[PDB]
């Protein structure tokens, strides 16, 4: 189990997806189409 | 300025040499969404029109 984790903008959740393109998804993370894992992703105000 | 989208602007591209480096370096880019094609493999492809 590899616990991956991060911070990203509100209108970029879309790109965290096995083959996808775009300049989030181009050099800084690249989810391969062997993705067996699961996303989760929830909002982050007044911690962040 | 560009057309609006009833009158929509169109070009036809005569024959060249299509460096795709320069359409890369504009905007965030929105959207870009190549269909019959990839992106990354864009600059060995040689379309007629």
């Amino acid at each position: 189990v590899y616990a991956d984790s991060f911070v990203i903008r509100g209108n970029e959740v879309s790109q965290i997806a096995p083959g996808q393109t775009g300049n989030i998804a181009d050099y800084n993370y690249k989810l391969p189409d062997d993705f067996t894992g699961c996303v989760i992703a929830w909002n982050s105000n007044k911690l962040d | 300025r560009f057309a609006s989208v009833y009158a929509w602007n169109r070009k036809r591209i005569s024959n060249c040499v299509a460096d795709y480096s320069v359409l890369y370096n504009f905007a965030p880019f929105f959207a870009f969404k190549c269909y019959g094609v990839s992106p990354t493999k864009l600059n060995d492809l040689c379309f007629t029109n």
